[PDB]
RNA sequence: AGGA
């Protein structure tokens, strides 16, 4: 449960806090996505 | 980017017509003409349908994440 | 020898990676073939 | 210097511009509570009670034609032919 | 029809005719002010700079950052940011006023030289309507 | 443009759905309007008296 | 040229327009959304006062 | 046998050609309305993403659940939720679907209108189960996945009509014809030389007499005898495209005189 | 850089 960060191109879940450092632990780049809503999200289908 | 489920025009169900549209080209070496045809698609509306379709999908599947 | 600045590189260009890149490669590149 | 009643040389007719001008300044008078000199038969649009004034030619105003050189003669809507 | 119009299957574009997806990208940075000054990426209250939007920061998270699922709408925060003066003025992106839509893929980076580098992209799904041009 | 007496017009208003300004046809020769993507504009006067103007 | 003999202005409007063969020459199709930004300043008066006070 | 007259050309499982005739065309075009646009159907109407690792948008393939045609066999028992007591939706009302699919395979993963799996209780009524027409039993692909892409899906279907939106529509194209040869003058061919020649001859030609050209024209003649064929999506069977058109259109009828009472 |  909670993967606060997940990396652009190897997928990996990260989970870090403010000053933490924003690059990947395993390989570099520092690009990291969001990971989506716990809140779930509803659309009408039409 | 995907075969439309429903003719545009009509509303006849085509979501399921493609993966067999494709066989009868390739497995049954056919003419697309006759592909669409044995397929049930008679009118114009659904045959560019399936025969125009662009299943870009299969690139987009080409990314790692 | 000594350092004189950067050139903006031209995509696909000698110069650039892309140029000797594979469409598989290109996929892995996250680039449109 | 102010043209006296005889020697009135204007058109005895109401300009467009003049009807329009009426009807907007009672229009606006109506509208701000001001006296009806005329039955609204169930009126209630300021402009439309504007045109029943004009109609039964109970307006009182009058207009003052300027001509070039300043002077001018005064007109009352009840006097003004309404062939508009 | 006429001068120049055109009659549209209202059916058809239920069915998916001419629909198009709509994507923008909102970005942002926290600056450095030379001694060692930083803006902050988070979500603001109250706190003696009251100089924030009209809109709510509600769907901001702690790094002041929407979640990639949320649907926005006004001029509703998506990205929070503050800067303090010799505190929390607010810094906050909101989603453009003429616009809305959901939340579709946020990237949290490093700038060029070691600052807070963020790119927040919003999808909508545009259906064909009367005033459209063809 | 407006390069028209009549590339200004009064008209009465008509609340509808949908985005878009409807006009009668005919009325479209005067403005040199089509509907291949024209947008055009509308002006509301605050005053009973600027409204006969307009009226009138 | 800039601020005095044009200007920009408030109680305006724009969108892009269509034709209607069931609109009468003289109105335009305003849409609601436009209807409901652009206001007029009607007075209190005996005549609309119950109007009035039903559209606040 | 009675007032207007049937005679069925040609029946399927989904298609019906028949010859409607002793009626009036105002009557056999208000029938063709109402079943393209208002039998009831049942169709996913709300799609709640729970996961979707996909290359398609959230509301790229909840649009397609939606066209996913859906069993609406027995659509007369259940509610519209409008008319339904509930807050939101229930079992009197809704039929509840479920979707998970995730890439186990190298190969691309796909996703089908089979992968759909009911989780609310039908009642015992014939209703929610996707419509699979298919030769190998899979329906309608709604998706692609490749490795870690993962969907997750519940979808309220909902009883609904084409007027509101032409996912409930349970008919496609409904050809219809009248007076293969023009002896009506409904129409004035457009020739270049022969419009005879120029134009083809319905295949309904062959159900109605040339008309003999030693003839002057006939103006008392009126337009009866109908060609025509009711295509079904798999929704409802062709025969209820038929009957419930019918039944729908009487009860539309009928609301009127009951209108008229209340009156 | 685009729109009538
Ligand atoms: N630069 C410009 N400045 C002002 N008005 C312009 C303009 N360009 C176009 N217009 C206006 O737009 C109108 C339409 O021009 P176009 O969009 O090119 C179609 P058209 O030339 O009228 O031929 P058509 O009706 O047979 O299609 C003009 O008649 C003119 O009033
Ligand atoms: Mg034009
Ligand atoms: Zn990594
Ligand atoms: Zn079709
Ligand atoms: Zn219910």
């Amino acid at each position: 449960a909670t993967l606060k960060y997940i990396c652009a191109e190897c997928s990996s879940k990260l989970s870090l806090s403010r000053t933490d450092a924003v690059r990947c632990k395993d390989c570099g780049h520092r690009i990291l996505l969001k990971a989506r809503t716990k809140r779930l999200v509803q659309f009408e289908a039409r | 980017m995907i075969v439309p489920v429903r003719c545009f025009s009509c509303g006849k169900v085509v979501g399921d017509k493609w993966e067999s549209y494709l066989n009868l080209l390739q497995e049954d070496e056919l003419d697309e003409g006759t592909a669409l045809s044995r397929l049930g698609l008679k009118r114009y509306c659904c045959r560019r349908m399936i025969l125009t379709h662009v299943d870009l999908i299969e690139k987009f599947l080409r990314y790692n994440p | 020898k000594v350092f004189i600045g950067r050139l903006p590189i031209m995509l696909r260009s000698k110069n650039c990676y892309l140029s000797e890149a594979t469409e598989s490669d290109l996929y892995k590149l996250k680039e449109c073939p | 210097k102010a043209i006296p009643k005889d020697q009135r040389a204007t058109t005895p007719y109401m300009t467009k511009y003049e009807r329009a001008r009426i009807l907007g300044t009672r229009a606006l008078q109506i509208s701000m509570n001001a006296p009806v000199f005329v039955d609204l038969e169930g009126e209630t649009d300021p402009l439309r009670i504007a045109m029943k004034e004009l109609a039964e030619k109970k307006i009182p105003l009058v207009i003052r034609r300027y001509l070039p050189d300043g002077s001018f003669e005064d007109w009352s809507v009840e006097e003004l032919i309404v062939d508009l | 029809n006429q001068e120049d119009s055109m009659i549209m299957n209202q059916s058809s574009i239920d069915r998916g005719l001419f629909r198009s997806l709509f994507f923008r990208s909102y970005m942002d940075q926290e600056k450095k002010y030379g001694m060692s000054i930083t803006e902050t990426f988070e979500k603001p209250q109250r706190t003696n700079t009251l100089r924030m939007k009209h809109g709510t920061y509600d769907k901001l998270d702690d790094d002041g950052l929407i979640a990639p699922g949320v649907r926005v709408s006004g001029e509703d925060v998506i990205i929070g940011k503050t800067t303090p003066i010799s505190s929390k003025r607010d810094a906050s992106t909101p989603l453009r006023s003429t616009e809305n839509g959901i939340v579709d893929q946020v990237l949290v980076t490093t700038n060029q030289d070691g600052l807070k580098f963020v790119k927040v992209r919003v999808r909508t799904t545009k259906i064909p309507q009367i005033g459209d041009k063809f | 443009p407006s390069l028209h007496k009549m590339s200004m017009m009064a008209h009465r208003v008509k609340v509808i759905p949908y985005s878009t300004f409807r006009l009668n046809l005919s009325v479209t020769s005067p403005y040199n309007a089509d509907f291949d993507g024209d947008e055009m504009n509308l002006h509301v006067p605050q005053s009973e008296e600027t409204r006969a103007e307009l009226s009138q | 040229r800039g601020n005095l003999m044009g200007k920009r202005v408030d109680f305006s409007a724009r969108t892009v327009i269509s034709g209607d063969p069931n609109l009468e020459l003289d109105q335009v199709g305003v849409p609601k959304s436009i209807a409901k930004t652009l206001t007029y300043p009607e007075v209190v008066t005996p005549y609309n006062i119950d109007r009035l006070t039903q559209l606040v | 046998e009675e007032g207007p007259q049937v005679k069925i050309r040609e029946a399927s499982k989904d298609n019906v050609d028949f010859i409607l005739s002793n009626v009036d065309l105002a009557m056999a075009n208000s029938l063709r309305r109402v079943m393209i646009a208002e039998i009831p159907t049942l169709a996913i109407d709300s799609v709640e993403v729970e996961t979707n690792t996909t290359v398609l948008a959230d509301e790229f393939i909840a649009h397609r659940l939606g066209l996913i045609p859906l069993q609406s066999m027995d659509i007369e028992q259940l509610e519209y939720s409008r008319d339904c007591f509930c807050e939101d939706h229930c079992d009197k009302c809704s039929v509840v679907l479920t979707l998970q699919a995730f890439g186990e395979s190298e190969s691309t993963t796909n996703v089908y209108s089979k992968d759909l799996v009911i989780v609310s209780n039908l009642m015992g009524r014939n209703i929610g189960h996707p419509i699979i027409q298919d030769k190998e039993g899979n329906g309608v692909l709604i998706c692609k996945l490749r490795k870690g892409q993962e969907l997750k899906l519940t979808c309220v279907a909902k009883k609904g009509i084409a007027k509101e939106h032409a996912k409930w529509g349970p008919a496609a194209a409904i050809e219809f014809e009248y007076d293969p040869w023009n002896k009506l003058k409904h129409t004035d061919y457009w020739y270049e030389q022969d419009s005879a020649k120029e134009w083809p001859q319905s295949k309904n030609c062959e159900y109605e007499d040339p008309p003999n050209e030693g003839d002057p024209f006939d103006y008392k003649a009126q337009a009866d005898t109908f060609y025509m064929n009711v295509e079904s999506v798999g929704s409802i069977p062709v025969d209820q495209v038929v009957v419930r058109g019918i039944d729908t259109l009487q009860k539309k009828v009928a609301s009127i005189l009951l209108a008229l009472t209340q009156m």
